[PDB]
């Protein structure tokens, strides 16, 4: 990494004013850097990782849903052959997103994951690893893609464990996992029972416990519960 | 269909 | 270049796919080695390549001024030292705005605008000169900062006046160039007097030869006139 | 003060 020569707190440093100026790519190579220093991470530092990844590879999923699109359009009934242009460029969005996403699984494997301890780490990383294999199976087609969704559920499911064990239900980390692995479910799994009935269960359970929280912790709960609702009206 | 859109820290 | 085994035709394509995916630094790279083929563009080439560049420096001139602001605000009184970083941050920026700029004028200069002949192609080729030095001058603070300036000036002004010789008042190139040099005036050149009679008069002629134009020319045409009132209207 | 916008062909 380019980064061995800068101190862990200037790579911290530098990936927040990235974050300021919406640079993601330097942002993520700042916090890769951060990361390889061997320390383990922050509340706030987690964060950083997991914004400027997010933005990375969102853009990287934007411009392959475009490309497969078009692509896609080309090989119908009473299309124009195009020569392989849309296909070469589509594999090679392809190819750059799932190198950004080998990246994130490297991270997380070596070492975040088997030195975080606390449940607010374990969980948060153990979603990260079913986010980025889910952004996998995405694109996913050949022999592995079934291997690759049972990665993603392997790790959404250790998640869950743990965050029903170890954290409240209103937990915005806990709440977020459940989001997205109800998402998993719907769209990746064909199981879009599984994604509305966990999508429900988790929005009830988190009604009940608000009347425990702070203005500001009720602030950040009914934030994510709008967003499992949301999904909710669209699926039914 | 969203998940946890998480792109600001 | 590592387009260079790319088809002509093949990297225009895939410029144009970038460009619906909104992948600029791609669409800018296929943009480069098409020029490298060493044919001259056609009309929507030019518009390829131009669009490529401005997005990809917009991003830079953006996230330059954020950091720039940051970086102003930390060396002020009262403020508390927080290290180089900003500083050694801005300038990465900074230096790499300058590297897509010195690319976009290394290929105007070898060899698009000694092979443009006709004034659509001329003139288009003359503004981006001067819009890249325009933009090296945003970031210049050294010794060559008058001479960035007067690069663009020249630029500028050769393109000024092959405009008024060899096409209509309503020609948007003409118009889009004017309004740049306006801009020029007001924001680089410590001209804002300049950069108003510039903007009312390219209005005014333009106004007075809308009743020449088809329905299409006449919306290519106000929208470029609407642009300069704009201006006229923050400037006064 | 805008220059041309320019970033869509
Ligand atoms: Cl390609
Ligand atoms: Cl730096």
């Amino acid at each position: 990494g380019a980064m061995g020569s800068m101190e862990r707190a200037s790579l911290i440093q530098k990936a927040k004013l990235a974050e300021q100026a919406e640079r993601y790519e330097d942002m993520a190579a700042f916090m890769k850097g951060a990361v390889e220093k061997g320390e383990e991470l922050s509340c706030e530092e987690r964060n950083l990782l997991s914004v400027a990844y997010k933005n990375v590879v969102g853009g990287q999923r934007a411009a392959w849903r475009v490309l497969s699109s078009i692509e896609q359009k080309s090989n119908e009934e009473g299309s124009e052959e195009k020569g392989p242009e849309v296909r070469e460029y589509r594999e090679k969005v392809e190819t750059e997103l799932q190198g950004v996403c080998d990246t994130v699984l490297g991270l997380l494997d070596s070492h975040l994951i088997k030195e975080a301890g606390d449940a607010e780490s374990r969980v948060f990383y153990l979603k990260m690893k079913g986010d980025y294999y889910r952004y996998l199976a995405e694109v996913a087609t050949g022999d592995d893609k079934k291997r690759i969704i049972d990665s993603a559920r392997s790790a959404y499911q250790e998640a869950m464990d743990i965050s029903k064990k170890e954290m409240p239900p209103t937990n915005p980390i806990r709440l977020g996992l459940a989001l997205n692995f109800s998402v998993f479910h719907y769209e990746i799994a064909n199981s879009p029972e599984e994604a509305i009935s966990l999508a429900k269960t988790t929005f009830d359970e988190a009604m009940a416990d608000l009347h425990t929280l702070s203005e500001d912790s009720y602030k950040d709960s009914t934030l994510i519960m709008q967003l499992l609702r949301d999904n909710l009206t669209l699926w039914t | 269909a969203g998940s946890i859109p998480g792109r600001r820290s």
